[PDB]
């Protein structure tokens, strides 16, 4: 008999921890790699076709 | 303008990446006083807060609310440092504990080979932080826990500190990336079993959370050193509190149980194998997957902190200082000899890569 | 001077909210009191038998901190204060003590027979004959001693009317 | 010198927390198991026939009251709280015109 | 208070009631009157409707704060202490106060307009309909109370009001309604004295150079207790002041010195010496910017005119009291803000009041 | 004196003193600035030490303390940790019942009784029940003293959860209490079924019970009563053999048996410093002696030794419910006697001899001849005796109420001398203390 109702702060709590490694790995990766994409903003941000 | 919009938030992105760190940790610690009631409820076979908000999600909030809107109790009429000054000096000491802990590879906002060291300290200042909660502000039930608490968790950080040198002399590093990163074939609760006890054991007296809780002996001080504060002094203290029973948990999974290191490789390469690497959703869900790794092991020390409050009665104070110094200290101070005693002799000195 | 005071306006209980800010400072008014409707901590204040009741309405049966009630011992921790049971004239002197220490806002609410009118013990050489003449009450749980249920009752009631404070709406319209 | 367990075994369990985990464990017994916990007002527990609340005056099926106006009821009540003054009514059969009840004042006895 | 405060057991009123009153004076006791005290939840009405449910009086108090209402009733026994739910601008709910009324006393009155009335709306609109919808309800008596310093043609706009607040009443009630005039009253949260006791007095020098002719509240709580049971005391002028004339500044030192408050008065803020517009321009500013009432524009020049006595009204010994000096009650009353407690005593507050004149 | 106060080396004589420029009172008008030049030593244990006596801290263990069980005043001297003296100030609850018992009849002072301790209500009404029955020479039926012993134990087993749980409550153990308190309202309910309300059930009056049991009650009691075994192991699973509780409680406050009776202790504090006595069995009443129980007697006197007497109280108590159970007779429950028991409202009107008893029960109630008495009963505090005096009227004329909590927090003193402050909660909880029943 797992109470689910108890549960419900953890999954919360879960989320918690997420919000900040989600945000954290995922901006300051990809600023990172924007900013080796060249010395300028004009190709830091323009996605190449070739 | 969209040439003036791109680059704002390229002026403005590393602000949102703390303001987002910043509710990650306001988020657990908001949850865990919801956690603890519904933990610590179905163990006596209540049901706990399921009334504010729906399935009773919305506590925190609630008391929140409430104690920020009342009126708060002075000496006199300009008189706010005095109640402000414990409360705070208490959430800043904790909050700053917060730039070392890494929530992946080289997640962390302070990133320095002394992270242990400054983990240490900004532990010390918490513990001068409350020692002023009970100073000169009457004497009645503050000034009676002063002493008491002063001389627990003094005594206790003694004990506290040992075992996380005995770790960084393991890895023979300060930093808590290569703490963590070094746990990779083993984790550090099957070695030094006794010393996640230990840990433990000290974390819950650090922060006086019971049993070991005569710094706030409800039955004997009445609110203990709080009976004083109300409203925002009350709630700054208290949010105070239980950052430290998340770190403290956190902390604990950081030394002994790996950090974000996954439970199996095997089953964390597959999860990462189904999103392409070129795309950012690949980062996305990496970091949901170490912070979910991270977070379920200072889940069940959170847990733990509860569990041990509903099934043990509180210590009498005077074998809390006996306790620590003619047992916890001969112990810790052993193996911190026994471990490099071991390393050398299979000539296994460790170094920093 | 000048003046013209209209008539038909009507009281601020009655009043409905007809700009934009009227239904600002509702908002206001319905936020807090949800957040002392529900953050509802009161003081252990158990004296006599009655006593025993607010003790099984924390019991796990009924399970008071379900809706957000945990008793809080301190008077500047609590913002209500149960009086349960038999206030003698020995204790009246202290129990204003203990009232007069709870910051704004606060309730008292008076459970049973000898906290309200002096039950029993009314024709006694050393009982107050209700609580009502040392602190403002407002509600009253009859009974002897009210049953657990009673007290929740009486709870709700209370709950129901912190639902229609008009704080910061009275500002704006009543000052 | 008279003890059973020897000192190894004694410090184990001493060291270990052998009794604080088993404390432990069967608390979390607990956690798997159905709360007591019922939810008023949308439900109530249980009462009894002979439950003693509110004091209320019945009547007869043909319309006329039940009481007569003993004053046995202003000498049983142990509280004092019953308050009757009667007269002969108008049709001469025996009521009263007062009967005051001081909630406050009662006890809830029953009788 | 004593024992019994009515001077016979039945009193018949104006209006051919004839009340009798019984028991013995307790809180158990009835006098048989009903005095409605308008604005009975402030600082006089707490002790207006103290007295009067005491000593057996049913009290109909108007409020409009839900709140402050509930300590009201512990003064009087059950039903002694009524309420009603009103507005100055809603006429039934005033009606509904003044039905079973004997006595209507008004206390009503404000210093600082406020986005929803005027001065005057308050110290004449609100006296103007209470007093006028008092009469048509045939009750017998009215007692009012108006400024110290009421006149119809004076610049400040409190004095102003309040004046034509008396002239309104007696066009309205008639001859039957009585004016009170009350000095600056001292007890527990008086207004009168908290302004004293704040640390940060912007414009202190300024402020405190008014003179006034401090009352004891109680005396003047009594005042119209003495005159809501007697009939005799119809269509007068009541003046109520101290004997001792004190000034602000003298107060102003002589309540800090008791405080013990070297360096800290120069630098906690206790004397800030401000330009004249400074204070009239952040009075002004405040006026639209606060939410709280504030220091008014009005009490800028309130403080440049001194408290005048009216040779035509009557002091306390018309009424068989004698006033009580603040030298008696001067430090009980700042107590709560104060090795050995040093209590001065009624003299010692002049040797106390010495050492602040001497330079 | 009253505001402040004022040797092994020889007395030596030293006279004479002189300088190298001259004699000791040449200078003597000067030396007072020249610190070296002083006669008086300050080690000496004769040199004049004038200090003011500030009184040590006296915190108030007052009324607002959840670990006062009412309105306690406790006043504690102590100097560092340590108890030096206690001073308990009770009265803040004394309803004066002594004095209204006065006034009242026999059967309407009845409901005074279960007012005194709030827990053990049937226990309570049962001395006085006995008193009355003790001075009208009339005995209750065998089924009545049945339903008097059933619920006299199911009354010691809601009275020993209050106490021991908040003992451990107040301790630090907060799940215990939750556990027993689910039981106590299982328990609360058969107050209800059998009386009416739920916590001060006046059902046993003298000559017998109220009114019969229900139908089916013991088929609830007894299912009960097989769930009911399990509940104490719990209870003994995080409290008898844990280490902190048996520091919080081992050597914690010493009572000898020499001395407990000098203090006049009864009930567990008696049996905990090693006296094998118990009214139940010294003075038999009310089909005590019909059922067999074990009693429990303590070897060391103190706190951890009284938890296991009154946890074995339960094991014991649970045993004769059992035995009630079963051996439960048939036959009436109140004695037949129309003077002193109402009479069947089937009969009240239908036979005049019925209505006219009814009437007259109720206006005048019946007459207790003259005497005195004192019966004492196993209450689960401890001895609970009532002193009645008869004067042949139909309201007793002195009722002297010996309380239990009474005594022992006399000994409050003796006991917790020399303890810290947390021993003095730990005391205060071994003590099982009601204050209704203190100051009654
Ligand atoms: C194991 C897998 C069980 C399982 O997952 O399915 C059962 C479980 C449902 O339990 P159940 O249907 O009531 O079991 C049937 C009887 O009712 C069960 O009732 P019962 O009384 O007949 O059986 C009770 C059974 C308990 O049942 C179990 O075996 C649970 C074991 C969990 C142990 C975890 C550690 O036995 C015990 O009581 C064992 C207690 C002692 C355990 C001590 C711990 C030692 C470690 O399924 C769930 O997990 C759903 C609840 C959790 C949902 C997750 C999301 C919640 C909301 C999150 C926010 C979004
Ligand atoms: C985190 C890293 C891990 C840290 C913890 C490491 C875990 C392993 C711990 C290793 C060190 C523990 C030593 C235990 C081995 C010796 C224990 C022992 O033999 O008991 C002591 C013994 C007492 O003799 P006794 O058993 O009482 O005989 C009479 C019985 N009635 O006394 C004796 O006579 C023999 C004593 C031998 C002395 C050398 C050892
Ligand atoms: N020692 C003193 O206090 C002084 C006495 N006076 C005058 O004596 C009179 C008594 O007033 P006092 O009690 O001393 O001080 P307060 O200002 O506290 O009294 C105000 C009373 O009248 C009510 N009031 C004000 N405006 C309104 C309004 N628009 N509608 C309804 N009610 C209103 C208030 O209601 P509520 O409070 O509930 O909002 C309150 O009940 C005043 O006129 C005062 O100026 C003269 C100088 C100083
Ligand atoms: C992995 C997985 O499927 O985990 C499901 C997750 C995490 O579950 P949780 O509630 O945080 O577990 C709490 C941790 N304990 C149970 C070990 C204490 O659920 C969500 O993220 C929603
Ligand atoms: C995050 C979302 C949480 C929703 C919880 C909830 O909806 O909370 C419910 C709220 C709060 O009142 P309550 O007493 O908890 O209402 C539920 C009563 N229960 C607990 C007995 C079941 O009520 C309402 O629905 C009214 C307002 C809408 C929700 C406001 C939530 C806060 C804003 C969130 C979006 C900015
Ligand atoms: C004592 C408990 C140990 C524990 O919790 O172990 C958990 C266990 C074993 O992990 P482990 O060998 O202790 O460390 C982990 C070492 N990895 C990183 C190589 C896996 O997890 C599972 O494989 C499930
Ligand atoms: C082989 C390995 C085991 C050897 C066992 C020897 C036991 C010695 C003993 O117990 O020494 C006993 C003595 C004297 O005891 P006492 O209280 O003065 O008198 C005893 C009782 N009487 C009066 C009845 C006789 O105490 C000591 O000096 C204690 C030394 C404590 C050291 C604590 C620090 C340890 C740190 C560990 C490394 C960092
Ligand atoms: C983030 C903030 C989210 C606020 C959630 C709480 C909602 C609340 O406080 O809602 C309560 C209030 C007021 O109650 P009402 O039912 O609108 O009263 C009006 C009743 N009429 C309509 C029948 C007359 O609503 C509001 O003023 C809504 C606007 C704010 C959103
Ligand atoms: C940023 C600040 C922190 C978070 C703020 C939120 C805290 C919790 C707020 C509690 C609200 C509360 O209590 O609302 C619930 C109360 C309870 O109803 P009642 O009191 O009986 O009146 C209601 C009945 N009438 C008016 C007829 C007498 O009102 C309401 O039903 C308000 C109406 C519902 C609003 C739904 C629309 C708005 C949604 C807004 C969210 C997106
Ligand atoms: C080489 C082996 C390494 C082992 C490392 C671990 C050691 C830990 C301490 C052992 C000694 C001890 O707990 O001692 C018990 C001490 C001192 O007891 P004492 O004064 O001697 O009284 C006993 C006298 N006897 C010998 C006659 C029995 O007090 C206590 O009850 C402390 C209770 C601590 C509770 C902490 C709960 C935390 C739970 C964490 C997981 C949820
Ligand atoms: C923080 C800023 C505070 C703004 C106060 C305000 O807007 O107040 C401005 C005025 C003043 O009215 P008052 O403050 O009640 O006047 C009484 C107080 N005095 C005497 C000190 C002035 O009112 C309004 O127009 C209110 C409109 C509502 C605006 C939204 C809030
Ligand atoms: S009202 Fe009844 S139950 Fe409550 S304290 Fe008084 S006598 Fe006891």
């Amino acid at each position: 008999m797992i109470p689910f109702e108890a549960l419900i702060p953890y999954a919360i709590m879960f989320a918690g921890f997420c919000l900040g490694g989600g945000v954290m790995n995922s901006a300051i990766t990809a600023d990172i790699t924007k900013r080796a994409r060249g010395p300028n903003q004009e190709i830091k941000r323009n996605v190449g076709e070739d | 303008m969209l040439n003036n919009l791109f680059d704002f938030i390229e002026y403005i992105e590393y602000w949102l990446i703390i303001v987002a760190f910043v509710a990650s940790v306001l988020i657990v610690v908001a949850y865990l006083t919801v956690a603890e009631r519904k933990t610590m409820g179905y163990m006596q076979r209540r049901l706990g807060p399921n009334a504010v908000g729906y399935y009773g999600v919305l506590m925190a909030v609630a008391d929140a609310l409430k104690l920020l809107s009342k009126e708060i109790v002075l000496p006199h009429n300009g008189d706010i440092i005095y109640v402000m000054s414990g409360p705070l000096i208490s959430l800043f000491s904790v909050l700053l504990s917060w730039a070392v802990i890494p929530f992946g590879p080289g997640l962390s906002l302070l990133d320095s080979e002394y992270s242990i060291i400054y983990l240490l300290a900004s532990g010390s200042i918490g513990v001068f932080g409350t020692v002023i909660v009970g100073w000169m502000s009457n004497s009645k039930y503050t000034v009676l826990a002063t002493v008491r608490t002063t001389a627990q968790l003094i005594s206790y950080e003694l004990v506290l500190t040992t075992v996380v040198f005995i770790i960084a002399l393991i890895v023979s590093s300060l930093n808590i990336n290569v703490i963590i990163e070094s746990q990779y074939n083993i984790w550090y609760i099957i070695p030094f079993f006794p010393l996640c006890l230990i840990f433990f054991i000290s974390a819950l007296a650090e922060t006086a959370r019971p049993p070991f809780d005569n710094v706030e002996a409800e039955s004997e001080l009445v609110s203990g050193h709080m009976t004083e504060l109300s409203a925002s002094p009350f709630v700054i203290f208290f949010l105070s509190e239980y950052c430290s029973m998340v770190l403290m948990s956190t902390l604990t999974a950081i030394f002994f149980f790996g950090g974000y290191l996954p439970f199996s490789n095997t089953i964390h390469h597959l999860i990462l194998n189904l999103f392409d690497q070129h795309s950012i959703y690949y980062f996305i869900i990496e970091g949901i997957l170490l912070s979910g790794y991270l977070a379920i092991k200072a889940n069940f020390f959170m847990f733990s902190f509860v569990w041990i409050r509903a099934a043990a009665p509180r210590l009498r104070y005077d074998l809390l200082i006996l306790f620590c110094w003619y047992v916890l200290l001969p112990i810790v101070f052993a193996i911190v000899v026994f471990a490099p005693g071991i390393l050398y002799c299979f000539d296994a000195l460790p170094v920093i890569i | 001077y000048s003046s013209d005071l209209p008539t038909d306006i009507p009281v601020l209980s009655k009043r409905p909210h007809t700009n934009l800010l009227d239904y600002t400072f509702t908002t206001f008014d319905k936020m807090k009191n949800w957040a002392r409707k529900s953050s509802f901590w009161p003081m252990t204040f158990g004296l006599a038998c009655c006593a025993v009741e607010m003790m099984h309405v924390s019991a796990p049966r009924y399970d008071q901190d379900r809706l957000g009630i945990i008793f809080r011992a301190s008077p500047r921790q609590s913002d209500i204060m149960i009086v349960a049971g038999t206030v003698t004239n020995k204790m009246a002197p202290a129990l204003r003590q203990v009232y007069d220490q709870m910051p704004y806002p606060r309730w008292v609410i008076s459970m049973g027979s000898c906290a309200n009118g002096g039950g029993y013990y009314h024709y006694s050489y050393s009982v107050v004959r209700g609580v009502d003449r040392i602190v403002p009450v407002d509600i009253y749980v009859p009974g002897c001693p009210p049953t657990s249920e009673a007290l929740m009752y009486g709870v709700f009631q209370l709950q129901k009317k912190m639902m229609d404070g008009q704080t910061h709406r009275m500002w704006y319209r009543s000052y | 010198e008279e003890s059973s367990e020897s000192a190894l075994s004694k410090a184990t369990k001493w060291y270990l927390l052998s009794e604080i985990f088993r404390g432990l464990y069967i608390t979390l017994e607990m956690y798997f198991r159905a709360p007591y916990t019922i939810y008023y007002p949308f439900e109530k527990g249980p009462v009894s026939p002979r439950f003693r609340g509110e004091h209320a005056l019945r009547r007869y099926p043909s319309g006329e009251e039940r009481c007569i106006a003993c004053k046995l009821c202003e000498a049983v009540c142990p509280a004092q709280a019953i308050t009757i003054e009667a007269e002969e009514r108008i049709d001469g059969s025996r009521r009263t015109y007062k009967y005051d009840i001081d909630m406050t004042k009662c006890i809830y006895c029953g009788y | 208070v004593s024992t019994f405060p009515l001077k016979s057991d039945i009193n018949i009123t104006k209006s051919g009631k004839t009340l009798l009153s019984v028991g013995q004076g307790g809180r158990s006791s009835r006098t048989g009157f009903t005095a409605t005290v308008f604005g009975g939840t402030g600082f006089l009405g707490r002790v207006v409707v103290s007295k009067l449910a005491k000593h057996g009086t049913n009290v109909v108090v108007p409020f409009r704060n839900d709140r402050a209402r509930r300590q009201l009733k512990v003064n009087g026994d059950l039903g002694v202490v009524n309420f009603v739910e009103f507005d100055i601008r809603n006429l039934k709910s005033i009606e509904d106060s003044v039905k079973y009324s004997d006595i209507v006393i008004n206390l009503i009155g404000t210093e600082h307009f406020s986005k929803n009335f005027s001065i005057e709306d308050v110290n004449i609109g609100a006296a103007e309909r209470i007093a006028k919808a008092a009469k048509e309800a045939g009750v017998s008596r009215l007692i009012h109370v108006s400024s110290y310093n009421a006149n119809p043609s004076s610049s400040s706009d409190f004095y102003a009001t309040k004046g034509i607040g008396e002239q309104v009443v007696r066009d309205n009630f008639g001859p039957d309604a009585t004016i009170v005039r009350p000095a600056p009253m001292y007890f527990r949260n008086s207004p009168f004295l908290n302004e004293l006791l704040q640390i940060k007095a912007l414009g202190g020098n300024v402020i405190f150079k008014k003179e006034v002719y401090p009352v004891h509240a109680l005396q003047v709580g009594e005042a119209i207790e003495r005159i809501a049971f007697d009939d005799a005391t119809a269509g007068q002028t009541y003046e109520l002041f101290g004997k001792e004339r004190y000034s602000k500044k003298e107060l102003r030192e002589m309540i800090k010195h008791i405080i013990h408050i070297g360096y800290y008065p120069y630098s906690a803020g206790f004397y800030l010496p401000a330009p004249e517009p400074f204070l009239y321009a952040f009075a002004l500013i405040r006026q639209y910017i606060s939410s709280q009432p504030r220091f008014n524009v009005d009490q800028l020049k309130r403080s440049h005119i001194n408290q005048e006595i009216d040779q035509s009204a009557k002091t306390f010994t018309d009424l068989g009291m004698v006033p009580d000096e603040l030298s008696e009650y001067l430090y009980r009353y700042v107590k709560p803000h104060i090795q050995n407690r040093t209590v001065y005593s009624k003299e010692d507050i002049e040797k106390l009041r010495d050492y602040v004149n001497t330079p | 004196n009253d505001f402040y106060d004022v040797n092994d080396f020889f007395p030596v004589q030293v006279d004479g003193i002189e300088s190298s420029l001259g004699k000791y009172e040449e200078f003597a008008k000067d030396a007072h600035e020249w610190e070296s030049w002083n006669l008086q030593n300050e080690d000496h244990p004769e040199y004049p030490v004038k200090r003011t006596k500030i009184r040590h801290f006296t915190l108030n263990f007052g009324p607002q303390h959840p670990a006062a069980h009412g309105v306690l005043r406790l006043i504690l001297e102590l100097h560092g940790e340590e108890i030096l003296r206690s001073d308990p100030h009770v009265g803040l609850l004394h309803r004066g019942t002594e004095k209204l018992i006065e006034s009242k009849t026999y059967m309407q002072a009845l409901p005074y009784f279960d007012r005194l301790d709030y827990v053990s209500m049937m226990t309570n009404e049962q001395v006085f029940s006995l008193a009355v029955e003790k001075l009208l020479n009339l005995e209750v039926p065998e089924r009545g003293q049945y339903i008097r012993t059933l619920f006299g134990e199911i009354t010691r087993v809601l009275n020993h959860l209050m106490s021991v749980l908040s003992h451990a409550m107040d301790v630090g153990a907060l799940t215990p209490f939750l556990w027993g308190f689910e039981e106590r309202e299982k328990l609360m309910e058969f107050y209800e079924r059998v009386s009416g309300a739920r916590l001060h059930s006046a059902y046993v009056r003298p000559g017998g019970v109220s009114q019969d049991l229900p139908a089916g009650l013991l088929d609830d009691i007894y299912m009960w009563a097989t769930q009911f075994g399990d509940r104490l192991d719990e209870t003994e699973e995080l409290l008898t053999d844990s280490r902190i509780w048996k520091q919080r409680t081992i050597g914690i406050g010493e009572v000898t048996a020499e001395d407990a009776l000098n203090y006049g202790l009864s009930g567990v504090m008696l049996r905990g410093s090693g006296v094998p006595f118990d009214i139940r069995k010294s003075q038999p009443y009310d089909a005590y002696d019909k059922v067999d129980f074990d009693i429990a007697v303590g070897t060391k006197g103190d706190c951890y030794d009284r938890y296991l007497i009154r946890m074995t109280e339960f094991r014991q108590s649970l045993r004769i419910i059992e035995q009630c159970c079963n051996q439960m007779p048939p036959g009436p429950v109140k004695v037949e006697d129309f003077k002193v028991a109402p009479p069947p409202r089937a009969l009240m009107k239908e036979d005049m001899e019925a209505l006219i008893h009814h009437f007259l029960l109720y206006t005048k109630g019946y007459a207790v001849p003259a005497g005195e008495t004192y019966t004492a009963i196993e209450a689960p505090k401890g001895e609970m005796a009532v002193y009645v005096v008869s004067d042949g009227s139909e309201r007793p004329y002195r009722c002297k109420i010996r309380a239990p909590g009474f005594a022992h927090l006399g000994a409050f003193d003796h006991i917790a001398r020399g303890h810290f402050l947390p021993d003095a909660v730990a005391i205060i909880g071994t003590m099982d203390l009601v204050f209704g029943e203190v100051d009654r």
